[PDB]
């Protein structure tokens, strides 16, 4: 199995200005590996959760935005950058998931929002949420 | 009360 590792850091500025609706989606800019294979990825966040059951959480997904092949398998890992600059609260997929164009995989309940908004945890310094994604794609 | 994070992986489909 041939594997390409790559990563993306996303800073969401003005986090408290997100819309107060569970529908709302925010997406990152697209990013890619160096393998030069026409794959484009982005991150997707539901700041107020995906749906009623998850409304207390922030949801976080990896989306394969563009891919001219039938499928690609990839492992992934998300983390939050704290006010010290270190990664915290990471979660990984453990195994590789099958992506096709337009498909996303991730965590409906990535982190409870009240924890996020709790000043003492230092995860929204300056009203900014910084997320780090590591991806390992099978080539 | 509720877990801080749930490591269950799924695909963005609202319920």
């Amino acid at each position: 199995a041939k594997v390409v590792k790559f990563s993306y850091m996303w800073t969401i500025n003005n986090f408290s200005f997100c819309r107060e609706e569970m529908g709302e989606v925010i997406k990152s800019s697209t990013f890619s590996s160096g393998a030069n294979d026409k794959l484009k990825w982005c991150l997707r966040v539901n700041p107020k959760g995906l749906d009623e059951e998850s409304k207390d959480y922030l949801s976080l997904y990896l989306l394969l935005v563009s891919c001219p092949k039938s499928e690609v398998r990839a492992k992934f890992k998300f983390s939050i950058l704290n006010a010290k600059g270190e990664e915290t609260k990471a979660m990984e997929s453990q195994r590789a998931y099958r992506f096709v164009q337009g498909k996303d995989w991730g965590f409906k309940k990535f982190i409870r929002r009240d924890f996020l908004l709790d000043e003492a945890n230092g995860l929204l310094p300056d009203d900014k949420l910084t997320l780090f994604c590591e991806v390992s794609v099978v080539q | 009360e509720k877990p801080l994070q749930v490591a269950a992986v799924d695909s963005s489909v609202p319920r």
